[PDB]
């Protein structure tokens, strides 16, 4: 019935937007990591450390949205 | 340091001629001070002019 026709679109959007968000966020965040590394190599272990520390907090909402999108696209639909 | 630049003053090239900045006294009665220096300079300038490179003072 009509449910099959809207959910596969709603999830589509709900996850494409999170894609845009996480992609641009991580691109920007990693750009400064690379410039810092090229500026002062051998600090790379420390930059990588605190980069991954921060990056973990960037994925939160995008990944929540991905999870709920899938929870809809299959378990609801 | 952790970065480096291609500035001319920092890396060698083919010696085609040399410059000398010569410091001398303005007054006499100093003994051999000036002449030892000028003789050393003349010796090395002769070395360089043997290799066919001019020099400027």
């Amino acid at each position: 019935n009509l449910n099959m026709d809207l959910l596969y679109m709603a999830a589509a959007v709900m996850m494409g937007l999170a894609a845009i968000g996480a992609a641009i966020g991580i691109g920007i965040l990693g750009g400064k990591f690379l410039e810092g590394a090229a500026r002062q190599p051998d600090l790379i272990p420390l930059l990588r450390t605190q980069f991954f520390i921060v990056m973990g907090l960037v994925d939160a909402i995008p990944m929540i949205a991905v999870g709920l999108g899938l929870y809809v696209m299959f378990a609801v639909a | 340091g952790n970065l480096e630049y291609k500035h001319p003053y920092l890396e060698d090239r083919d010696v085609k001629r040399v410059g000398y900045l010569v410091v001398s006294t303005d007054r006499g009665l100093a003994g051999g001070l000036n002449i030892n220096l000028f003789k050393k300079l003349l010796a090395e300038m002769k070395t360089w002019t043997d290799k066919g490179v001019q020099a400027d003072l």
